[PDB]
């Protein structure tokens, strides 16, 4: 059908089964001092993360203060005029023998392709300076948020002195 | 090779996100009948706290069961509007999220 | 004429029952 | 077209019926039996009369083709089309349905000329007998 | 849990202290001895 | 929580309300106590009173017969 | 805002845009009049030579791109740091000021008494 | 008197506990929780939630 029918499972833990599950564990742990199936409530045991910290799925595998970069920099701006350049001498080509154009244009590409790896690589290094971003962000808000806070405060306490010396001049 | 139980009860939990499957779900009468679904919907309940949930793909269904948890003292009735109200209780249900994660 | 038209009586929020099976390839 | 104007109007009164008996039974106050047993028969024989014209002009009803209009856009009105061209029972009738098949034991796509139909020929016998016992005791007293 | 009761203006707490104690009850019917009573018996 | 200080600052606005009025002579008996404002003409009524607003005119809350 | 970063794919994808768009006019157009021609294509290259001048400028601006993350992580560390003590202050800042708001109260309250009593003694 | 009862209400309207409860919670939900782990589930959800602009 289009859905999946639930897992099998699912039907073996009835209420009787979670009530006596405490005692299943502790004589699942008495009796212990890819697991086997050898009962129907073995299932409720928290699986065990597997050891080499892997999962695929889809044909895909898966798995601290914040809790030579001019290298790169100078890197990708002469990959950058490399780059023009590239591109003139490849429309050239197609100006004077474009029959074999091709034979640059995949080149030109690489190049493209490895500033896309430098940026790939740079990711790890972005997303989590987005955090950064938003730190100045909030900060500098809360510190708005501050000191109009102090300023009001303080000009009412002038007011209310200023308030007095007229009372006491008015005495 | 045969996946482990991890993998299905990892994405029956990120499909429980979609709003077909569970109308599908809530329209036949004995999976909910039948307490063993809803004992298994209690039993997902583990999966809110790390490291698990980094492993999840969709966030959203960690409300929906959530929600489902609801389900079991809010009443089936209430299937048809299911659409609906999460149409609608999107956004909020979403800043929520992003105020338990993003903060 | 017409006494009275009849007031809107949709349903929007029934959910159907409309049978879906042949997805499979 | 006559036939399914006809179908409309009558189908048109019976819902203002409806609407009728649903705006005087949503008041938070009953009101008298009588009224209630007035409107409850005039709309349940309009019902009938509703069965009954359904029932007269099927042929014309069935060589009519559903297509939607050139004009009537589907890219924005999908839902509203797929309301109204969706016609399934509600699962209460289906299952009561179904549990009226398993009770009376009737299924009908393999029955044959054996014992179901020495008992169908059984059964025609005692309606007539009893359609002719009560016209005897009918005349047997004098009812005028 | 208190942000919220905190957070409002008492032009929206008002009607909820009228929902709060039901219909009929006004929201200035309450006693301030009364109310430090059940301050009391909640804090328990 | 905040009942407490709205409630005193009710019985506040009350008091200078009713300070901004002239009130009779034989009105002179009141009383303030948890946002409201009690008059007790005796043998004849108990009646208690309150303001929303200082700039809002005062209202009925309650009345007591003796 | 805009991040720096979304503005740098914005402008690498303009300049991919305008290379194609320059391209396809070239393709498509060689053989229009040789002057028109040329002062168009002379726009076009001081197109990609802006483009490229942005890309420039704007790969240089990074805020940090020339700062290694670690420095970026002890700064960062220092700034919860000093934002904890931030917001401690707050906390004395604002119950102080309460504390004053609830002296006024006070005041106010016994003022308005004198004024009533006082009013009412005559 | 009826201008500074304005102040003091404009005073209150400002926030007292409420706000360092909520700071409180903030700084041990931070503390709970290391970076890398929240870094990582940002960079899997950047492809999901961020919608490009080339997707038709």
């Amino acid at each position: 059908s289009l859905y999946p029918p639930p897992p099998p499972y699912v039907k073996f833990f009835t209420q009787s089964n979670l009530e006596k599950l405490p005692k299943y564990k502790e004589k699942k742990a008495a009796s212990a001092k890819e697991e086997e199936i050898t009962c129907a409530l073995d299932y409720l045991i928290p699986p065990p993360m597997p050891k080499n910290q892997q999962y695929r799925a889809f044909g895909s595998i898966w798995q601290e203060n914040e809790s030579n970069y001019q290298y790169k920099i100078q890197e990708l701006r002469k990959l950058l005029k490399s780059l023009l350049l590239n591109y003139l001498e490849l429309i050239g080509v197609l100006s004077i023998n474009p029959d074999m154009y091709e034979r640059k244009v995949e080149n030109i590409r690489t190049i493209l392709v490895n500033i896309h790896h430098l940026l790939n690589e740079y990711r790890p290094h972005q997303s989590r300076e987005s955090l950064i971003m938003l730190l100045e962000e909030q900060l500098e808000y809360k510190r708005g948020e501050i000191r109009e806070i102090e300023q009001v405060c303080k000009q009412v306490h002038d007011k209310l002195t200023s308030i007095q010396d007229t009372l006491r001049t008015g005495s | 090779p045969l996946p482990t139980r991890f993998e299905v009860e990892l994405e029956f939990i990120q499909s429980l996100a979609n709003i077909q499957y569970v109308t599908y779900l809530l329209t036949q009468q004995q999976i909910w009948k039948s307490p063993n679904f809803k004992n298994y919907l209690k039993y997902l309940e583990y999966w809110c706290n790390p490291p698990y949930s980094q492993c999840i793909v969709y966030p959203n269904c960690l409300f929906i069961l959530k929600l489902l948890n609801g389900f079991m003292e809010s009443a089936l009735e209430g299937l048809d509007e299911l659409p609906k109200i999460i149409q609608l209780q999107g956004p909020q249900w979403m800043n929520e999220m992003v105020e338990r994660w993003a903060n | 004429p017409s006494y009275s038209p009849t007031s809107p009586s949709y349903s929007p929020t029934s959910p159907s029952y409309s049978p879906t099976s042949p997805s499979y390839s | 077209g006559q036939a399914l104007d006809a179908v409309r109007m009558r189908l048109a009164q019976l819902t203002h019926s409806l609407r009728r008996i649903r705006d005087e039974m949503s008041k938070a106050e009953l009101p008298q039996w009588y009224t209630l047993q007035s409107q409850l028969n005039v709309t349940l024989s309009q019902l009938v009369s509703v069965t009954s014209t359904l029932q007269h002009f099927q042929e014309t009803l069935d060589s009519t083709v559903v297509y939607p209009l050139p004009k009537f856009p589907t890219t924005s009105h999908e839902s509203l089309v797929t309301t109204l061209l969706r016609k399934k029972n509600i699962p209460e009738v289906d299952e009561w349905m179904k549990y009226v098949r398993e009770t009376s034991g009737v299924t009908t796509a393999l029955l044959k000329d054996e014992e179901i139909e020495k008992l169908l020929q059984q059964d025609r016998e005692i309606t007539n007998w009893a359609r002719t016992t009560f016209r005897n005791e009918y005349g047997k007293h004098d009812f005028k | 849990p208190h942000e919220i009761y905190g957070s409002m203006p008492l032009e929206q707490l008002i009607p909820i202290i009228l929902r709060q104690r039901g219909p009929g009850f006004k929201f200035v019917d309450l006693n301030e001895k009364e109310l430090q009573n059940e301050i009391k018996q909640l804090g328990s | 929580g905040l009942i407490l200080q709205r409630l005193k600052d009710l019985n506040l606005t009350v008091s200078i309300k009713i300070a901004l009025m002239n009130i009779p002579k034989p009105l002179n008996s009141y009383h303030i106590k948890n946002g409201r404002i009690y008059f007790t003409v005796p043998n004849e009524f108990e009646i208690q009173l309150s303001t929303v607003n200082r700039q809002s005119p005062l209202f009925f809350v309650d009345l007591k017969l003796l | 805002m805009t991040d720096r970063l979304t503005q740098l794919q914005i402008c690498l994808d303009q300049m991919t845009e305008q290379f194609c768009a320059t391209l396809n006019y070239i393709d498509k157009n060689h053989g229009v009049p040789p002057e028109e021609f040329s002062n168009t294509i002379d726009e076009l290259s001081t197109d990609i030579i802006l483009k490229t001048r942005q890309i420039n400028k704007l790969i240089d601006s990074l805020p940090g791109v020339d700062v290694s993350a670690e420095e970026q992580l002890r700064k960062i560390d220092m700034l919860q740091k000093k934002l904890v003590e931030v917001e401690d202050e707050k906390i004395e800042a604002i119950k102080k000021k309460e504390k004053l708001l609830r002296h006024v109260d006070s005041l106010i309250e016994d003022f308005v008494d004198g004024i009533a009593n006082s009013k009412k003694s005559t | 008197l009826e201008i500074l009862n304005e102040c003091h209400d404009e005073l209150k309207a400002l926030p007292l506990e409420q706000v360092e409860f909520e700071k409180n919670t903030i700084l041990q939900q931070r503390s709970k929780i290391n970076s890398t782990e929240l870094l990582d589930y940002a960079t899997k959800l950047s492809k999901f939630t961020k919608i490009p602009p080339t997707f038709d």
